[PDB]
RNA sequence: GCGCCGGAGCCUCGGUUGGCCUCGGAUAGCCGGUCCCCCGCCGGGGUCCGGUGCGGAGAGCCCUUCGUCCCGGGAAACGGGGCGGCCGGAAAGGGGGCCGCCCUCUCGCCCGUCACGCACCGCACGUUCGUGGGGAACCUGGCGCUAAACCAUUCGUAGACGAC
RNA sequence: GCCACUUUUGGUAAGCAGAACUGGCGCUGCGGGAUGAACCGAACGCCGGGUUAAGGCGCCCGAUGCCGACGCUCAUCAGACC
RNA sequence: GCGGUGCGCCGCGACCGGCUCCGGGACGGCUGGGAAGGCCCCGGCGGGGAAGGUGGCCCGGGGGCCCCGGGUGUUACAGCC
């Protein structure tokens, strides 16, 4: 027999294997599309959520009853540091996909952000590109490692650049720098690869990503919350009081 | 566009069935797909046949859809086309289609030396002039 | 020993037909440009076809349930594995013989691949009915890649078109010298023209 | 059935040099040219007779079903020669019962903004295509002309128009307004 | 100092839908598709040529690793040139869709 | 009857047993259209039946003989009167065809109605075949041939001998 | 104690028995030229010339292996084989072309002349890709490498326990 | 006890109940009907060679990879074997 | 040397016989004492008929005398019955 009463189901399944994050830092499924016309611009940024407060602010929409009245309204501080840019990488359109062509990294690029390469930075001997840095000082490598530029500036359709957290200006126990390919969106692929590799081994500040009163999205893992019940995550009716095996 | 037309008196080259490697002349076109066929100087006998086996040759020869076969001769040798189908780049390149099949053991083994000598030879003169093309360049 | 054959204009069920029957008897068949397969019968009636195998997922678990292969190359390996015994294992050491690929890959561009006229659709359809670009259905029921292929394949015809000109030119230098050559050749070409090969 | 031969030929005119590229032609006059390839028709298309003065059909071996496409590949030619010959002019008339229709013309004829249709305040942009030129006629009040050269351009792109200004939810019958096409002419006249 | 067999493939075994005989191989022979071509072959010595661990006596030379099974062409099987075999001892079906050398050697010329 | 390969024509003669009421009975004659001449005289004792009070124990078969046909190298146009059953009915009929025997017609229109009508040939009775000259011919798909410059191409050669270069580098031409 | 570059063998897994180095594509139409002509950065198109049961043919092309010895003819000489530089590669990257050098050869290819090479005595898996893939231990040298992971401790953005 | 051709009773009808003739299944494998107590072929000691039946011969899958013959058929629900 | 018996293992060839599948030749019988067709503008001499109408004649168009449609008619510079 049907259900006497219809009802809308319980939960989404688009969200449906709810497991726990395999990462931790919150990754860009799709970066914004790109067009040749406008100039270069990152397309993402890293940041540290703070917490909560209010605001007041009059709100100018005419037709409401708040037009030139005004609200309060909760808002999130979000701390964020000016990231350090240590790396470009390539990317070409496949039949098969968008494969990786050929990650390129600076020159001196900071302890913080090597702390990533490692598990336990402690026990460790810190030896991470230090075979690879010595490229930068003597032409038999800047002719090796200018030619795959040459070689980027051909075959890549999508450059997107390297930055990395600066986890030395904030408060927290952590050191590990988070780290994070951001598109590049803007002209052709060329000016899109000499705008990245003067920014190699800098900074970004946000100012310069976002503006104010733009919409972006917000990309991270929720509050992990445990191994909870059904009526915990899916919202199901809890079942009457008389019931034998629980509720 | 076409060329060869199905008509009263095309000469026919025939692929396949028992009358195969023959010429034959189209007489009358019996039904859709069936036609009314002879060779008086070929050695194939006054007979219906398909159109799924005979090739159109361009050779029209000169005789009424009702003459019979005595009258197909005389416009078959007044045209004389029994030399013009030797001469025909078509049966040059079915006489050299056959002689290949019948190439005997000794024949290949000579056919195999006198091929590795001229190959040699004409690819001796060819990376002459690509080089003379190459300084007529510089 | 490697079988390449091209997919442009064969039929779908009539070239797989004979793929899976060569590969049974252990021939490596490598078939390429899975674009332009063509399937008879009139493009909606075939996307309703390819609909309605979407339809057919496991009710309890869509996971384990039948995956339903959007590229053009992995329709066309499916619809062989049909036509082979894959659950044996020389069924599945057959599959492993079978590489299908969408557009023409660098390992076999620059190499002659071979046309079945037994399978193809101007052999084997009368001209006025209609046919059905498999490389349009498995885009528009969600292969996520035809203009990415398309042009990586006009870059390799405007460069095929690059080596196919040099070739004309040396059949041309080819056979400008060999009139040059017919004085001293002209007893070697004679033999040849007596066994039938230069006439 | 399989009948043995059907043919229709098209006297072409004097000024109109008309080519075939195998099937597929190119007329040209004095507006333009116009090309159609018949790739899909299956047909024998051969322009016979020197100073070529006529284009010729042939069909070998069809049915009916198959048949029927030869007056319609004369009659795509003779729409073809008048096109760049004459040209094709549809003059078409906005009928309002108590709200104007305000047309005006955007992109010197290739863009239709249609407004105050039943007193809407949704503005109807419509795209012509390309070869046509719409224009608001002198001499007439309220009448729209679409010219051009291919008339399966013109006439769609007049009924683009036509299909942009209908009622919804309401009596057809009664609601009588929109743009319709109303005559069907050519560009100049012989 | 050339290559003097066929190449055949071994198909399958004689068979019916449900059935299986396998005191009788299926080869597929290279280049004949047709029984107006099989004649050639009909009683001609044929062999399944596989390597393995140990040591065998090769005739005529040092222990090699080579083994065969050696078998002849029996008659012709179907229209399309598929030639049926039958070997002294039984095909294992480890050779399905492998190379058998048919011989030339009874040579009916 | 089954109609097998190609049919022959036979003039079958038969008559009934002499009886001391009539000492020599009437001979009856028929164009029996037949694979062999065992069902020519099946069909005979078919149709004599359904004619005549006469069956095959009270007659004998006095001539049993192919007939052959008597200008096989000239075409011809066959009118041909029939008479068979459908799902539902019994529809007399008038084909025609073209062809150089007068059972070859016959062969051909048994084909021709098993084509159409899904008629099969136990169905089928056939009861005049004449030869029709070009005049009295009615038939469109028949009468199209009476030209004599007749004259059409063979547009689309499709490739038959397809399995035997199974895999080649070039694409079948189709216009010869 | 590991990676790379340049020797004898052993164990194991087995399959194979010459390569085809590529236009796009039409199919009621194609292929190859010529350019005398018209525009573009050599390419497109017209004209004309040839093919079109495809012969600039996958019914096809290339290579062809018994060896050496002399002496002659035909072919080569600009070629044959061996060291430094210029380019050709991204969809799953090209052991290809070119410029030099110090060497070297009238050798190779096609006809002939001359005789030799276990002629192993009629008999099977021979003939290859094969320096095959993998696995250990032996060899001698050259130039280079000296790491991370996991547990244990801690954290609490995570947590049934692991995991993070 | 059950099923099937044809004859047949009750019942709207039934893979229902009740008869007659004969053959089956049960007691019975095998080839075919994909699948299957009964249908089509065929009944069995253990094997080699040949050949068939019913049914098949794109591929699973032995066999049409015949240059098979003549037509009909377009289905946005094609059709496909007691 | 003869006769019997077998070879340690793996193989081959020859002829004879049985049982089968297939190929290549060759001859004869019958029928409507085969039916048709082949050879003697060509089976002969006279007679006839039309058509899926050859000449020719006329009209029309594509022309540079040829080709293509349409009409007439009965052997002509084709043939058929
Ligand atoms: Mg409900
Ligand atoms: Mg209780
Ligand atoms: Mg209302
Ligand atoms: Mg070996
Ligand atoms: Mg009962
Ligand atoms: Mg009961
Ligand atoms: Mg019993
Ligand atoms: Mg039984
Ligand atoms: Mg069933
Ligand atoms: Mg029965
Ligand atoms: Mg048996
Ligand atoms: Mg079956």
């Amino acid at each position: 027999s049907h259900r006497k009463f219809s009802a809308p189901r319980h939960g989404s399944l688009g969200f449906l294997p709810r497991k726990r994050s395999s990462r931790h830092r919150g990754k860009v499924k799709s970066f914004p599309k790109d067009d040749p016309s406008k100039p270069v611009h990152l397309t993402a940024f890293l940041g540290y959520k703070a917490g909560m407060t209010h605001i007041v602010r009059e709100v100018d929409r005419p037709g409401s009853k708040v037009n030139k009245k005004e609200v309060v309204e909760a808002v999130t501080i979000v701390e964020t540091p000016p990231m350090v840019v240590v790396g470009i990488v390539g990317y070409v359109e496949t039949p098969r996909g968008l494969r990786t062509f050929k990650t390129v990294f600076a020159e001196h690029i900071s302890d913080e952000c090597k702390r990533r390469f490692y598990k336990n930075w402690h026990k460790s001997k810190k030896k991470a590109f230090t075979k690879y840095c010595k490229k930068w000082q003597d032409d038999a490598g800047k002719r090796q490692l200018d030619k795959d530029f040459s070689s980027m500036k051909k075959y890549c359709q999508v450059i997107r650049v390297l930055a990395h957290t600066q986890m030395r200006l904030l408060p927290l126990r952590q050191k590990k720098a988070h780290l994070m390919e951001i598109q590049v969106n803007g002209g052709t692929v060329a000016e899109k690869l000499d705008w990245a590799r003067e920014r190699l081994e800098q900074q970004v500040p946000v100012s310069q990503v976002f503006g104010q009163d733009e919409m972006i999205d917000v990309i991270g893992v929720t509050k992990g919350k445990g191994y909870k019940g059904v009526t915990s995550r899916w919202h199901t009716k809890k079942l009457p009081r008389k019931t034998h095996r629980g509720l | 566009v076409f060329r060869r037309f199905v008509e009263v008196g095309r000469v026919a080259y025939v692929s396949f069935g028992p009358h195969a490697g023959k010429l034959v002349a189209i007489v009358d076109v019996i039904d859709q797909n069936r036609a009314l066929v002879d060779g008086p100087c070929t050695r194939v006998r006054r007979q219906a046949m398909p159109f799924k086996c005979m090739q159109l040759t361009d050779f029209i020869l000169k005789f009424p859809h009702s003459a019979r076969q005595k009258y197909v001769r005389k416009a078959w040798e007044k045209a004389d086309i029994n030399t013009k189908w030797a001469a025909t780049r078509w049966a040059k390149k079915i006489e050299a289609r056959e002689r290949k099949a019948k190439m005997t053991d000794f024949d290949r083994y000579k056919v195999m030396k006198a091929k590795k000598m001229r190959n040699r030879i004409i690819k001796n003169e060819v990376k002459k002039l690509q080089r003379a093309a190459l300084l007529k360049a510089s | 020993q490697v079988l390449v054959l091209d997919g442009r204009g064969h039929l779908l069920g009539r070239l797989a037909a004979i793929v899976a029957k060569q590969v049974l008897l252990g021939r490596k068949v490598v078939v390429v440009r899975c674009e332009g397969i063509n399937i008879s019968g009139n493009f909606y009636r075939n996307k309703l076809k390819y609909l309605a195998f979407l339809r057919k997922r496991m009710n309890t678990n869509p996971s384990r349930g039948p995956y339903h292969f959007r590229a053009p190359s992995r329709i066309f390996w499916r619809t062989v594995r049909g036509m082979l015994p894959h659950k044996t294992k020389r069924g599945q050491a057959a599959l492993d013989r079978l590489k299908v690929f969408d557009g023409i890959p660098p390992p076999y561009d620059k190499k002659k691949r071979m046309v079945v006229p037994a399978a193809l659709k101007v052999v084997r359809l009368k001209p006025t009915r209609k046919f059905a670009y498999l490389g349009r259905l498995a885009h528009e029921v969600g292969w996520k890649y035809q203009a990415v292929t398309a042009t990586l394949e006009e870059k390799r015809k405007e460069k095929a078109k690059i080596h196919y000109r040099k070739k004309k030119q040396l059949m041309r230098l080819r056979k400008q010298a060999e009139k040059n050559v017919e004085k001293k050749i002209s007893k070697f070409t004679d033999v040849l023209k007596t066994h039938g090969l230069l006439v | 059935m399989k009948t043995i031969l059907s043919n229709q030929t098209v006297d072409i005119p004097e000024n109109v040099d008309i080519s075939l590229k195998g099937r597929t032609v190119i007329v040209k006059g004095p507006r333009g040219t116009l090309r159609r390839d018949f790739n899909h028709i299956n047909v024998e298309l051969s322009l016979l007779g020197k100073k070529k003065k006529r284009l010729r059909v042939d069909k070998w071996w069809g049915n009916r079903k198959e048949l029927a496409t030869v007056r319609t590949i004369c009659s795509h030619v003779q729409n073809m020669i008048k096109g760049v010959t004459l040209g094709f002019r549809y003059k078409m008339r906005s009928v309002y019962a108590h709200f104007p229709i305000n047309v005006v013309i955007q992109e010197n004829g290739s863009l239709v903004e249609i407004r105050n249709f039943l007193g809407e305040k949704y503005i109807r942009r419509v795209r012509m295509r390309p070869g046509v030129a719409c224009s608001v006629s002198q001499a007439q009040k309220d009448e729209l002309v679409l010219e051009g050269n291919d008339i399966e351009l013109v006439s769609n792109s007049a009924a683009l128009i036509q299909q942009a200004t209908t009622v919804k939810n309401k009596d057809i019958r009664k609601f009588l307004d929109g743009i319709y096409v109303s005559e069907k002419g050519t560009v100049q006249q012989a | 100092s050339g290559r003097l067999w066929c190449k055949a493939i071994f198909a399958g075994y004689k068979r019916g839908l449900r059935n299986q005989r396998e005191h009788t191989a299926l080869l597929k022979i290279e280049g004949v598709y047709a029984r107006d071509e099989t004649e050639f072959y009909l009683g001609k010595r044929c062999a399944y040529v596989y390597k393995a661990k140990n040591n065998t006596v090769t005739p005529g030379g040092k222990p090699n690793k080579t083994r065969v099974i050696w078998g002849k062409v029996t008659r012709a099987h179907g229209n399309s040139g598929m030639v049926r075999a039958k070997f002294r001892s039984n095909l294992p079906a480890k050779a399905i869709g492998h190379r058998i050398r048919v011989m030339l050697y009874p040579s009916r010329i | 009857m089954k109609a097998s390969g190609t049919l022959r024509e036979y003039k079958v003669v038969g008559r009934c047993l002499p009886t001391p009421k009539c000492r020599t009975p009437p001979l009856y004659r028929m164009r029996i259209f037949a694979p062999n001449h065992v069902v020519a005289k099946s069909r005979f004792w078919y149709f004599v039946s359904q004619l005549k009070k006469m069956k095959k124990s009270s007659g004998e078969i006095v001539y049993c003989g192919q007939v052959f046909e008597k200008s096989p190298l000239r075409v011809k146009n066959f009118g041909i009167w029939l008479r068979y059953d459908s799902r539902s009915g019994t529809h007399n009929m008038y084909r025609e065809y073209r062809d150089l025997t007068t059972a070859g017609a016959v062969t051909q229109c048994y084909r021709d109605m098993g084509a159409r009508h899904r008629a099969r040939a136990h169905s089928i009775q056939i009861m005049k075949v004449e030869e029709i000259a070009a005049s009295k011919c009615r038939r469109p798909a028949v009468k199209q041939f009476h030209d004599s410059k007749i004259k059409f191409p063979l547009p689309h050669r499709v490739l038959r001998r397809q399995h035997k270069p199974r895999f080649t580098t070039k694409r079948p031409n189709t216009f010869f």
